């Protein structure tokens, strides 16, 4: 049922201040009630939260990401001397993946770190505590880390796929190196290896042509483009 | 020819979303009476991205876990046909090359009771169960290196009995191959923790008969005891329930798990 809660371009990630304005803060938690003052070291927790697992997750969500598509990609596009319908594809499908996987990565590191901060700061403001209220403190970080995981995973899923692609063109250059050696000595890259097999063994409804991809087979890597993990889908604005 | 133009059509229809998810139902039914399957789905064009762009697309619903049986029915749909390509001799090694079972592990980490985590669970741990089928060792060694070993030990202590047996079969495989083995127990830590999984288990069958899951944890220990640390440890903390008449009764009809047990106790000195 629940709707992802932002749209791609709702959230900066430039800096950590990208986070700031979408911080929710549910004013009936009793911790809130008895100190209102403690709102203030909110932003700060969540930032340091973020800070300290965005690399980590990035560099994990690509790794994870990148050998599935690109093999992915060199398979479906085999026959494809073009370089251009390929690098999208790649770009589409690595950008979704990445951003699907560092979802699945840091939604829990993230709650573990903002839940750690958050009390640790309370306990820092007030004062020393005591029993009652150390429960109040732990019952406040961990439903403030709930409130805020969504908006923190999000920063740091558009921080990986905004990495990711430049990564994709990297790993690919070898296949764009074989389109574009092939048509330097006039000819049409073609995978020998996928040719033979193709020709010989596929049945015709479901073939690799060397004529070419039909634009309506290309559907299912633009719904890559079109539906991100974690995010509101793109349309017509 | 009627019915298989009718397979390749539905393959055609994978790829848009409009028409994915009946393509889905209609041919996971058929994957049974088309042993060409696999070859067919891996081969044509975007069908394996969109089968990859349907587990991915769940992901927003594992955690918090608010999957519904109609999620799960879809994406299981989708693991049924990545299951026939991870057993077909033609395509595990592309299966495997592209690193396909690490977009399933996220299934293996929830923990979540409700039936249609469940049914994610198991017909996940069915893809890799069918990878290990086919006893590559290609195949262990990549587990090996992606840490599956926690994610069935979790299952195996925690699951439903079919999910529970799934996942003691993968780590048998595990544990048959040479790698695997000496894997296990290269420390204590490491073999004391599949050991302390494996006891408690047997204490769960004790009260809960399960003649499939009794015979494999059986040969998870008997193959433990090829290893002499493993061994020597084993004279130690091996449950007693194996040792007494607790399961005599439940034996008598399976003569292997039997013969495997007396090995077992056998090796112990
Ligand atoms: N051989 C190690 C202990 C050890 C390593 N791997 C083990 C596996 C099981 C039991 C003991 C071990 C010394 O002591």
């Amino acid at each position: 049922p629940p709707q992802p809660q932002y749209s791609y371009h709702d959230i900066n990630v430039y800096s950590l201040a990208g986070l700031a304005p979408h911080i929710t803060l549910n004013p009936t938690i009793p911790l809130f009630q008895a100190h209102p003052q403690l709102k203030q070291c909110v932003r700060q927790a969540i930032e340091r939260a973020v800070q300290e697992l965005v690399h980590p997750v990035v560099d994990r969500s690509i790794k994870i990401a990148m050998t599935t598509c690109e093999q992915i990609v060199r398979k479906d596009f085999a026959l494809d001397s073009e370089e251009s319908r390929m690098r999208i594809a790649a770009h589409h499908m690595m950008r979704n993946l990445t951003a699907g996987m560092a979802m699945i990565t840091c939604r829990e590191p993230l709650l573990m770190s903002i839940s750690t901060n958050l009390k640790n700061s309370f306990a820092s403001a007030l004062r020393t505590a005591s029993p009652q209220q150390r429960e109040m403190m732990d019952q406040a970080a961990a439903q403030l880390a709930q409130d805020n995981c969504e908006l923190a995973c999000c920063f740091i899923q558009k921080t990986a796929v905004e990495k990711a692609g430049p990564e994709m063109d990297k790993r690919l250059a070898t296949e764009f190196e074989l389109r574009k050696h092939a048509r330097q000595e006039g000819r049409r890259y073609c995978d020998p290896v996928v040719l033979t097999y193709q020709a010989e063994r596929m049945p015709e409804q479901i073939r690799l042509k060397v004529g070419g991809v039909d634009p309506k087979q290309l559907a299912v890597y633009e719904e890559f483009a079109r539906n991100v993990p974690g995010f509101l889908p793109t349309n017509d604005l | 020819q009627v019915d298989r133009e009718k397979i390749y059509q539905w393959i055609n229809e994978l790829s848009s979303p409009e028409t994915r998810e009946n393509a889905l139902l209609e041919l996971s039914k058929k994957r049974e009476s088309v042993p060409d399957l696999a070859p067919m789905l891996w081969h044509s064009f975007g069908t394996i991205a969109a089968l990859l762009q349907e587990i991915v697309n769940i992901y927003p619903s594992i955690n918090p876990p608010t999957l519904t049986a109609h999620q799960s029915n879809r994406v299981c749909n989708a693991l049924a046909l990545l299951q026939c390509v991870a057993s077909h001799p033609e395509t595990r090694s592309a299966f495997l090359a592209a690193h396909i079972p690490l977009f399933l592990y996220p299934f293996l980490h929830t923990v979540s009771k409700t039936r249609p985590f469940e049914y994610l669970r198991l017909t996940s741990l069915g893809v890799i169960g069918a990878l290990v089928k086919t006893d590559e060792q290609e195949v262990i060694n990549f587990l090996l290196t992606t840490e599956i070993i926690p994610l069935c030990l979790r299952i195996m202590e925690s699951g439903s009995e079919l999910s529970k047996t799934v996942a003691t079969f993968i780590l048998q495989k595990i544990l048959l191959d040479d790698t695997g083995l000496a894997y296990i127990c290269q420390t204590y830590e490491r073999f004391s923790h599949v050991a302390m999984i494996l006891g408690k288990m047997v204490l769960q069958l004790s009260k809960e008969p399960s003649a499939r899951l009794l015979k494999h944890v059986v040969r998870c220990y008997l193959r433990l005891s090829d290893n002499p640390r493993a061994r020597e440890a084993l004279r130690q903390c091996l449950p007693d329930q194996l040792k007494d008449t607790t399961f005599a009764q439940v034996l008598k009809d399976d003569t292997t798990t039997k013969r495997w047990l007396a090995q077992l106790v056998k090796n112990l000195q």
